[PDB]
């Protein structure tokens, strides 16, 4: 399931509603969780998940190519927490 | 934090579509990807980030509390790879 077979799915399901409707509105709905995330807001859907923000402290890295330390810089990273009813139906060994 | 309402909000004003719709998509958008997750499927969504499935084997755990040792029984959970697009994006973030 792709961002495009994302939409496929969910318009021929919906056909009350424009195919081409349902296509920029879940463009627009990644966008705006893409720029949340970016402002430093954490989303938060329940039944779904949560998405947050976890720091990464500054350390010399290397180069798992060569060999050479580079510097590394703060910067935090997109962390996301798997609601109830997401582990329940996903799981499928109890 | 940003909430299903606010996402409808966002579609009322940015495509014009009714809150009704608006507010259904959302809905949907989270639904479809959960329906693919339990059924077994790869969720890629290029820009954001590629829900995975990983079978978990049944690892040694404890009581944080007390500590009485407690075998973590096995369980397929969901992953979440964000893409190098979103990093690029929330790498200067701030929590506010």
């Amino acid at each position: 399931m792709t961002k495009s077979e994302l939409i496929e799915r969910l318009a021929t399901q919906q056909s009350h509603i424009p195919a081409k409707t349902v296509e920029d509105a879940v463009k627009e709905m990644l966008e705006h969780m893409a720029s949340t995330l970016a402002q430093g807001e954490r989303i938060e859907i329940r039944g779904f998940g949560s998405f947050s923000l976890h720091y990464r402290a500054p350390r010399t890295g290397r180069n798992p190519k060569t060999g050479d330390k580079v510097e590394l810089e703060g910067k935090y990273v997109p962390h996301f927490k798997p609601g109830k009813e997401l582990r329940d139906r996903a799981n499928i060994y109890g | 934090a940003l909430t299903k309402a606010e996402m409808s909000e966002y579609l009322f004003d940015k495509l014009g579509l009714s809150k009704r719709d608006a507010k259904e998509l959302v809905e949907l958008f989270f639904e479809e990807i959960r329906r693919a997750l339990e059924n077994g499927e790869q969720v890629k969504l290029s820009g954001f980030g590629n829900f995975d499935l990983r079978d978990k084997n049944q690892r040694p755990g404890r009581n944080p509390k007390t500590g009485e040792d407690i075998p973590i029984t096995a369980r397929r959970v969901v992953t979440f790879r964000p893409g190098q697009k979103l990093k690029s994006r929330v790498e200067n973030a701030s929590p506010k």
